[PDB]
């Protein structure tokens, strides 16, 4: 299962 | 033995019209089990191994929801990076992201990873401690400051050490019939005459899993690396892998040479002779 | 802009025996950027229904893909893989050798 939340760089 | 779960994400901008091409793939060890491709019709995370088809609709809705958010993050990132690097809107550029976790033989957390590249170069990577960042240049240093301020590492740490490992353990169970099985290399040797005085011995390893393997040649019981050639390990296409190694020898002296095979599917190293 | 040229191997999925069904593989790896053109050839002519793996990449960020199709080797027929990439001035052709 992949990350729930991502973040922009 | 040890196991890993890894996800690979690639986004490529398309100058002239529309959103980047986005492709996501997930692996357990050397087995791909899911994919997402923005160019495909379904716009769903899709199964790529039989054992993940066990998962029900809430799994696929959730992986779909999350992977579409990943796609949008990368879209924004390509725009941001174009700005940081003072590039025009005329060229195509690439962001790649890889993250995941390794467990050892006890299936307990061993290592975590989360790293980013722009146009094939290191941009920013989480360090082994999962608490700090390696920024390759000043652009990446700006991202590092931003992610420190927002405590990104602490949240990645929780996934990589916890959630990621739980997923992996679940997958290893559901896919046990193949994921927990080792396929030892099928080995044999071939012989080719190039001239009346020169011959090539080729040692083959076929149908093995996982991909990790060592092939070495010895002459008279001593390691030989000169006049040897070894190809990169390659996928057979049925889930297993292939590799060979060759040595050039004086015609008539074949018996001096032995090929040695190391693989976790082999209780003891294997020796081959012509 | 990093530009890495593809490494190419052409080979069968199973041991090659004339007359028996098998799979022809073209493995391309170590390349950047990811845009690439790959065809499998039978006697110099492009084979039509060729499939390929999902794009993925190695630790050093270079890409790899597996292209493949069903085939039946003979002693007559000659098979090859043709690859084009921005790093290549003209398509590179690698011939299938059942011995490598």
């Amino acid at each position: 299962g992949i990350l729930e939340f991502v973040f922009t760089l | 033995g040890s196991h890993s779960m890894r996800y690979f994400f690639t986004s490529v901008s398309r100058p002239g019209r529309g959103e980047p091409r986005f492709i996501a793939v997930g692996y357990v060890d050397d087995t791909q089990f899911v994919r997402f491709d923005s160019d495909a019709a379904s716009q769903r995370m899709e199964p790529r191994a039989p054992w993940i088809e066990q998962e029900g609709p809430e799994y696929w809705d959730g992986e779909t929801r999350k992977v579409k958010a990943h796609s949008q993050t990368h879209r924004v990132d390509l725009g941001t990076l174009r700005g940081y690097y003072n590039q025009s809107e005329a060229g195509s550029h690439t962001v790649q992201r890889m993250y995941g976790c390794d467990v050892g033989s006890d299936w307990r957390f061993l290592r975590g990873y989360h790293q980013y590249a722009y146009d094939g170069k290191d941009y920013i990577a989480l360090k082994e401690d999962l608490r700090s960042w390696t920024a390759a240049d000043m652009a990446a240093q700006t991202t590092k400051h931003k992610w420190e301020a927002a405590h990104v590492a602490e949240q990645l740490r929780a996934y990589l050490e916890g959630t990621c490992v739980e997923w992996l353990r679940r997958y290893l169970e559901n896919g046990k019939e193949t994921l927990q099985r080792t396929d030892a290399p099928k080995t044999h040797m071939t012989h080719h005459a190039v001239s009346d005085h020169e011959a090539t011995l080729r040692c083959w390893a076929l149908s093995f899993y996982p991909a990790e393997i060592t092939l070495t040649w010895q002459r008279d019981g001593e390691d030989q690396t000169q006049d040897t050639e070894l190809v990169e390990t390659r996928p057979a296409g049925d889930g297993t892998f292939q590799k060979w190694v060759a040595v050039v020898v004086p015609s008539g002296q074949e018996q001096r040479y032995t090929c040695h095979v190391q693989h976790e599917g082999l209780p003891k190293p294997l020796t081959l002779r012509w | 802009m990093i530009q890495r040229t593809p490494k190419i191997q052409v080979y069968s999925r199973h041991p090659a025996e004339n007359g028996k069904s098998n799979f022809l593989n073209c493995y391309v790896s170590g390349f950047h950027p990811s845009d690439i053109e790959v065809d499998l050839l039978k006697n110099g002519e492009r084979i039509e229904k060729v499939e390929h793996s999902d794009l993925s990449f190695s630790k050093d960020w270079s890409f790899y893909l597996l292209y493949y199709t069903e085939f039946t080797p003979t002693e007559k027929d000659e098979y090859a893989c043709r690859v084009n990439h921005v790093t290549l001035s003209q398509p590179k052709i690698v011939k299938w050798d059942r011995d490598m």
